């Protein structure tokens, strides 16, 4: 499986 | 572009334990990680334009890091970093680092700056450090090992100003680190 997190500011 | 990312994790880390690095800047910005499983990533900024940035891969395997500043990639970016499994037999969290050279500054124009670091109750692994500057020219640390598991490692500042410190042992960054001085 191919997962994508992501965080932004 | 205004911002710099350098450290362990964009290279390497070990399953769930934090995947460590710094962000610096010279807009606002982003990051985000495609890999084998579910990463949980924060930046905790540490007020002075540079933030430690940490994500938890959970899958040995290798993730795609997606720096971002503006509707595009870092320079670099994305990079791209092989997580190896947790050997049964090695404590980063319990690798301790210390001395003058490592606090808030008192580190003057040329002049040596000292430290250590305790490995012994951390098992088994390869200890790398990762240096650079408040502009982001590397660091050279002569690191002498002394046999029982504790090295003595000193650098040269030049500047009434801020030098960066990160440290990895089995290429898992350390307590109490990245250092900033």
């Amino acid at each position: 499986p191919t997962f994508r997190s992501s965080l932004f500011l | 572009q205004k911002v710099r990312a350098w450290g362990p994790g964009l290279e390497t880390g070990q399953v769930g334990k934090s995947a460590d690095f710094v962000v610096e800047a010279i807009g606002t910005l982003g990051f985000s990680i495609e890999g084998p499983s579910q990463a949980k990533i924060e930046c905790d900024d540490k007020g002075d334009g540079s933030c430690d940035v940490r994500y938890w891969p959970t899958e040995p395997g290798e993730y795609a890091v997606h720096v971002i500043c503006d509707d595009e990639d870092i320079r670099d970016s994305p990079f791209i970093a092989h997580i190896l499994p947790a050997p049964p037999d090695c404590f980063p969290d319990k690798v301790k680092a210390f001395g003058p050279g490592l606090e808030p500054t008192g580190c003057i124009v040329d002049k040596p700056a000292e430290f250590t670091i305790d490995a012994r109750a951390a098992g088994k692994g390869d200890l790398k450090l990762y240096a650079q500057d408040a502009d982001g020219c590397p660091i050279d640390i002569k690191v002498i090992p002394n046999g029982d598991g504790t090295f003595r490692c000193s650098y040269v500042p030049t500047k009434p100003i801020k030098h960066t410190i990160i440290i990895s042992w089995g290429g898992v960054n350390v307590p109490k680190s990245p250092f900033r001085v």
